[PDB]
């Protein structure tokens, strides 16, 4: 028994959105409510059943306005399904690239950063970590509403470190130094990725370390190189961005501090605005 | 482009 269990029959697949090295995702319909949902699938695909079922177990435990919400699951018999709310505007990376910059102005970028830090702060308390914090894993809804994809959450008592298998692949340009050199992760590794996410946002979706080949990134980071302040990017935001890339984990701020910072800039920005 | 890779 489980209140998240849904018979496979309640959902119909409408259109396939995009494939994934972890399971194709679909746009589907939850008949009972005539509700458009997102369906996460997995055949004898990439992941292995037990791992998938554990992700599902973890998703049932989170609830936050800035984390994609789980709606139900089909874990009893294959095919397995993870149903979530549908974000109408897709991922943040593509949104920023094709948007109207007059509408998606400076206060809107600050607002978006505030919503993400909010989700991460919460994830830090409930002892969670996101395996890949990046713009490609942030979804957008109506009115500049941004949420973090929840399928990438893992259990890790906030403060502890995880060691990934050997030979595993990482999204290099978003990975902290401790992970590139020793395959170690912590909520602090997420803080480093957040800094890179802030940069994708300030540049409207530009790729990190332009022209720098993946093989040369770590050596540069070591000798103290860091991406320059983007054009138009407020200095205070760049300082946080820089505090996030401190070479030493325990030197990077917490998401509790980061959310406090953005909260402050977003309000004082809404004031000078309406004024 | 090229995003995922094994550390060096
Ligand atoms: N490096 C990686 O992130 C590996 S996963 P990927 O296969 O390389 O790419 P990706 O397409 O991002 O994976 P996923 O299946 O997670 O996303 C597939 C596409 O569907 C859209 N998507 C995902 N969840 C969605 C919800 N809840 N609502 C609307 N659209 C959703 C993504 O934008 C993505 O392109």
């Amino acid at each position: 028994y489980d209140k998240w269990e849904m018979e496979r029959t309640d959902i119909t697949m409408k259109h396939k959105l995009g494939g994934g090295q972890y399971g194709e995702v679909y746009e589907g319909v939850w008949k009972k409510y005539s509700l458009t949902v997102a369906v996460k699938t997995l055949k004898e695909d990439t992941m292995e059943v037990e791992e998938f079922l554990k992700e599902a177990a973890v998703m049932k435990e989170i609830k936050h306005p800035n984390l994609v919400q789980l709606l139900g699951v089909c874990t009893r018999e294959p095919p397995f399904y993870i149903i979530t709310e549908f974000m109408t505007y897709g991922n943040l990376l593509d949104y920023l690239r094709e948007c109207n910059r007059q509408e998606v102005n400076a206060v809107v970028l600050l607002y978006m950063a505030t919503q993400i830090s909010s989700a991460m702060e919460y994830l830090e308390k409930k002892n969670f970590i996101h395996r890949d914090l990046a713009a490609r894993n942030c979804l957008v809804g109506e009115n500049h509403l941004v949420k973090v994809a929840d399928f990438g959450l893992s259990r890790l008592m906030t403060g502890d470190t995880y060691t990934a298998p050997a030979g595993a692949k990482f999204p290099i340009k978003w990975t902290a130094p401790e992970s590139l050199a020793y395959n170690k992760f912590s909520i602090k590794s997420d803080v480093w990725a957040f800094g890179v996410l802030l940069w994708e946002i300030a540049t409207y979706g530009m790729s990190p370390y332009p022209g720098i080949d993946l093989s040369q990134v770590y050596e540069l980071l070591e000798k103290d190189y860091r991406m320059e302040r983007p054009e138009g990017c407020p200095e205070k935001v760049y300082e946080l961005m820089r505090a996030c890339w401190q070479w030493n984990p325990s030197d990077r701020p917490s998401f509790a501090e980061i959310h406090q910072a953005f909260e402050t800039m977003f309000q004082e920005s809404s004031i000078s605005d309406e004024v | 482009e090229a995003i995922f890779a094994a550390p060096f």
